[PDB]
C-alpha cells in the first residue's frame, strides 16, 4: 500500500510519519461498507435487479 | 403528438447545464493535461500547454 501510495505522487515523508492516521482511515473505509448494504447501494439494487 | 397519443420527454440535462459543462471541460483541459494525478489543478496557459 506504501508503494502504490507512492506511485500516484505522495512523498515517502508524509508516508513515514503518518502511518498510524492512514491506517485508521483505511480501517474506516473498509469498514464503512459493512453498515452499507441498504438501498442506496447502487451495485447492490443493480444485483437485485 | 396528439394526433396518435405520446409525448416526448425533455433531457435531464438543460442547455445552461450542457453550457456550463463543457465549459468546464474547456476550461480544465489545459489544468489536468500536464502531469498524472487528479488531485491538483494546473491550470497553465494553454500555448504552454
Amino acid at each position: 500500500i506504501f508503494y502504490r501510495l507512492n506511485g500516484v505522487g505522495i512523498t515517502q515523508q508524509v508516508l513515514s510519519e503518518n502511518q498510524k492516521l492512514i491506517a485508521n482511515k483505511f480501517n474506516q473505509a473498509l469498514g464503512a461498507m459493512q453498515t452499507g448494504f441498504t438501498t442506496t447501494n447502487e451495485a447492490f439494487q443493480k444485483v437485485q435487479d | 403528438q396528439y394526433v396518435a397519443g405520446y409525448k416526448v420527454l425533455p433531457p435531464l440535462m438543460d442547455v445552461n447545464m450542457e453550457a456550463a459543462y463543457t465549459s468546464s471541460l474547456l476550461g480544465s483541459i489545459a489544468g489536468v493535461g500536464w502531469t498524472a494525478g487528479l488531485s491538483s489543478f494546473a491550470a497553465i496557459p494553454f500555448a504552454q500547454s
